[PDB]
């Protein structure tokens, strides 16, 4: 199962703080965070997710977390 | 051509109001600046 | 204003997006 | 009432009861496809789906009417009322003939809350299959033990739930909010106080509950 | 496994498994009409309602897999 | 920069394309017709981007462009007390504002009625307008009507431009959202987040200034602006425009 | 949340002052570890079985009683 969602999800978690940009080309200088409702300038940064699947070693422990539960 | 005052010694610099207070263009019209 | 151009028959309308 | 030479009961006949089978599957299917918009809007096809009602109706309908012949109502042993599934059968088609008249007798005030018998319509296969009641009474009955840990449960609930009522019955309503006057703003995760007041710059504000006033 | 005392242990787990199989598979089918029943009864609770000012949670009861899935 | 190189509670959200200069110099004038789309669906985030949305491209209007805001929901209306294309000027430009604040969402969709509506408005030639431009934007989220009877009947020889929006974070069919724009001169915008408001009210004023560029050199002609306050501080201020093609 | 505590003990992270050595004021920015890892993951299966033996233990020791049938 874990070899299967590297099959799956790998490389695939990766996400841009700044919504509209989906690329790490685009994922460079500042931006306008609404999100807070306090209209803050922030940077651009292109991250993955805190719990990959990029890896054996990243979805052996992303699927545990799953076992465990927490944060399914 | 729209009637508004390019110039006009009411004209002062400063936003046109537009209603009762809770980057717009000083477009004062003519007739409403005499 | 007295002129105005709109409707030009050499428009590419390939372009919607 | 009771009259004999039913010709109802041997209509009862395997080729007759897998096409309620499958009036069922199909039933769940129409119910799965539904997509629930917010405020009295409807997607194309969910305005379709609603065409196929009065269908599944008349063949639901049907089966009672078939049965209550066959069979008897109440009164008899065997009769139609007697079974305990056929009693949730007749609620889902009972529910079912007033829900799609709110034209002619209006339901004089209205229901919005009779369209959520549908949902027993799946567990109309567990009745339609006798392979599968005789799987259900196996967890209805290994969960019979488990009737008491529920009293011994609600025991500690209660209990707890009493002391939470003596020490923390109000103390959970102020927090933190900055001084900024005006927009008061606060913490993400709102920081309550009480005797043990605001760190540094924060006056303690009214303010809901901890997960907007329900903790 | 088959070279290791450990065989009889693990072939006969599945030798049971086997033979109780029209009766574990017709008992993950009751678990499975009783998640689509509450399923579809959350819909009709909270179908559409969850449109709130901040955006719709990805936990909502709007369509069938996304009921599904929050019953889960 | 007049205020904001490195500056708190200061942000700095010039853009020179959304100026009244480079609008003005960008295209002609306009006679919009917003459709917002107040149905049930788009209730909730949905109705809260398409009020902002329709507020910032009510500001890319000028005092030649005239402008009215329809909602449609099973029926169509207006959603202030205009009836007909008035004068995008300040007073008109907040009254628009103030009804669209107060915008609620309920009911089912009917683009044919809606779209008879915004039609209907536009061949309303008793007003005063500008006989320049017609336009409809379409404030939506998707659907599955494309509706082609409605544009074959009124926007047949391709007079009127239709944009449409998909406002929203949502998963509805944008096919027909997409289809209106293509048959009828258009553009596709797509607004999932508040953020993503202010760049495509400039974009169809990038789409409006095609027949524009196509007239070469008859199109150079130096436009003044009304008198605005100048962004580096100078006081009243009016300026004159030049397209680069 | 065992998991963003988990992730919130990594390496890298800030440090607190210890106002009692006056070396490592802006060096020693490494107070956390990447032996996180293995610190939560471990313990999640540690207390896990650990809780698992406990839970039989006391189970298999009133097993008579657990099993008391009318009959016999
Ligand atoms: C430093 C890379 C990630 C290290 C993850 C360590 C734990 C991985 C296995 C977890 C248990 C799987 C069963
Ligand atoms: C003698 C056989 C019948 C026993 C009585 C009926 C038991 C099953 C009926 C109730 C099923 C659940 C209804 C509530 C919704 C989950
Ligand atoms: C059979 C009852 C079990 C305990 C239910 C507690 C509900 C608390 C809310
Ligand atoms: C003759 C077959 C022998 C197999 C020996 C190893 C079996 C190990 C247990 C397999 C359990 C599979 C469960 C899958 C999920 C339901
Ligand atoms: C405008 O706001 C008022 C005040 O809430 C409300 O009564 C009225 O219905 C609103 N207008 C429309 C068209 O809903
Ligand atoms: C405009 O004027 C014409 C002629 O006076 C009239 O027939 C028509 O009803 C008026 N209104 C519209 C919307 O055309
Ligand atoms: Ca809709």
């Amino acid at each position: 199962f874990a070899v299967i969602a590297v099959q799956l999800f790998k490389g695939k978690f990766f996400y841009c703080t700044d919504s509209s940009k989906d690329t790490e080309k685009e994922c460079i200088g500042n931006y306008v965070d609404h999100e807070k409702n306090k209209m803050e300038v922030k940077g651009r940064e292109w991250k993955r997710h805190e719990f990959h699947y990029d890896n054996i070693i990243w979805a052996l422990l992303t699927l545990f977390t799953v076992s465990t539960g927490e944060g399914w | 051509p729209n009637g508004y005052v390019l110039l006009h010694p009411n004209l002062q610099p400063k936003p046109i109001g537009v209603g009762i207070p809770t980057q717009e263009p000083v477009t004062l019209d003519f007739l409403d600046a005499e | 204003p007295d002129v105005c151009f709109d409707n030009n028959v050499l428009e590419d309308y390939t372009d919607c997006g | 009432n009771i009259v004999r030479k039913y010709a109802k009961k041997l209509i009862d006949w395997p080729p007759f009861e897998y096409m309620i089978l499958a009036t069922i599957i199909a039933n769940c299917i129409v119910l799965a496809l539904e997509q629930h918009l917010p405020e009295d809007d409807k997607t194309p096809m969910s305005r379709r789906l609603e065409k196929t009602e009065p269908y599944f109706i008349g063949i639901f309908c049907f089966e009672a009417g078939i049965k209550i012949v066959a069979l008897g109502f109440i009164f008899h042993k065997g009769s139609y009322l007697r079974n305990g599934w056929n009693v949730m059968d007749f609620i889902v088609v009972l529910s079912g003939i007033l829900a799609t008249a709110g034209t002619h007798f209006n339901t004089h005030v209205d229901l919005r809350t009779l369209r959520a018998v549908r949902v027993l319509r799946p567990l109309k296969l567990v009745s339609g299959i006798p392979s599968l009641q005789i799987v259900l009474k196996s967890i209805m009955k290994a969960m019979v033990p488990l009737l008491q840990i529920g009293l011994l449960l609600f025991f500690a609930i209660l209990m707890f739930a009493i002391i939470g009522l003596e020490f923390y019955s109000g103390k959970l309503h102020r927090a933190c909010f900055m001084n900024n006057s005006g927009i008061l703003e606060g913490f993400d995760p709102p920081h309550p106080c009480g005797v043990q007041g605001c760190p540094a710059g924060y006056e303690c504000k009214d303010w809901i509950g901890p997960n907007d006033g329900i903790t | 496994f088959k070279i290791t005392k450990y065989w009889a242990s693990l072939r006969n787990l599945v030798v049971s498994l086997m033979s109780s199989m029209k009766s574990i598979i017709s008992l993950l089918f009751l678990l499975f009409l009783f998640i689509v029943v509450f399923a579809l009864l959350g819909m009709q609770l909270f179908g559409g309602r969850f449109n709130f000012n901040d955006g719709t949670p990805s936990a909502n009861f709007d369509t069938f897999p996304a009921a599904i899935m929050t019953v889960f | 920069w007049v205020d904001n190189s490195r500056t708190p509670n200061k942000i700095d959200l010039y853009d020179v394309r959304r100026r009244p200069w480079y609008i003005q110099g960008a295209a002609s004038p306009k006679d919009m017709l917003i459709l917002v789309d107040v149905s049930g669906s788009v209730s909730g985030l949905t109705l809260k981007l398409i009020r902002t949305s329709v507020s910032e491209m009510l500001e890319t209007l000028s005092d030649d462009d005239f402008v009215n805001v329809a909602s449609f929901n099973s029926n169509a209306q207006d959603v202030s007390c205009f009836q007909h294309l008035v004068q995008a000027n300040v007073r008109n430009k907040k009254v628009l504002k103030d009804a669209v604040n107060n915008i609620t969402a309920k009911g089912i969709t009917d683009y044919k009625k809606g779209f008879s509506f915004a039609f209907e408005q536009l061949l309303n030639y008793n007003v005063s307008r500008a006989n320049c431009n017609k336009i409809i934007m379409l404030f939506t989220d998707g659907g599955e009507e494309r509706a082609q009877e409605i544009f074959n009947k009124y926007n047949k020889d391709k007079k009127v431009r239709v944009f449409t929006f998909s406002v929203g974070q949502h998963n509805y069919d944008r096919g027909p959202i997409q289809w209106m724009a293509c048959e009828n001169k258009g553009y596709y915008y797509e607004i999932p987040s508040i953020g993503a408001i202010r760049i495509n009210t400039q974009e169809y004023l990038d789409v409006l200034g095609r027949p524009m560029v196509l007239a070469g050199d008859k199109a150079k002609q130096v436009q003044w602006t009304n008198v605005y306050l100048d962004a580096l501080e100078l006081g009243l201020v009016i300026t004159g425009t030049l397209p680069v093609f | 949340a065992w998991q963003e505590i988990m992730l919130s003990c990594l390496g890298e992270k800030g440090c607190e002052p210890d106002t009692t050595a006056p070396s490592g004021q802006n060096e020693n920015e490494r107070c956390g570890t990447d032996l996180a890892y293995v610190y939560f993951v471990s313990f999640i299966f540690f207390c896990s079985f650990l809780m698992l033996n406990l839970f039989v233990a006391v189970i298999m020791d009133n097993f008579e009683y657990l099993t008391r049938d009318s009959s016999i």
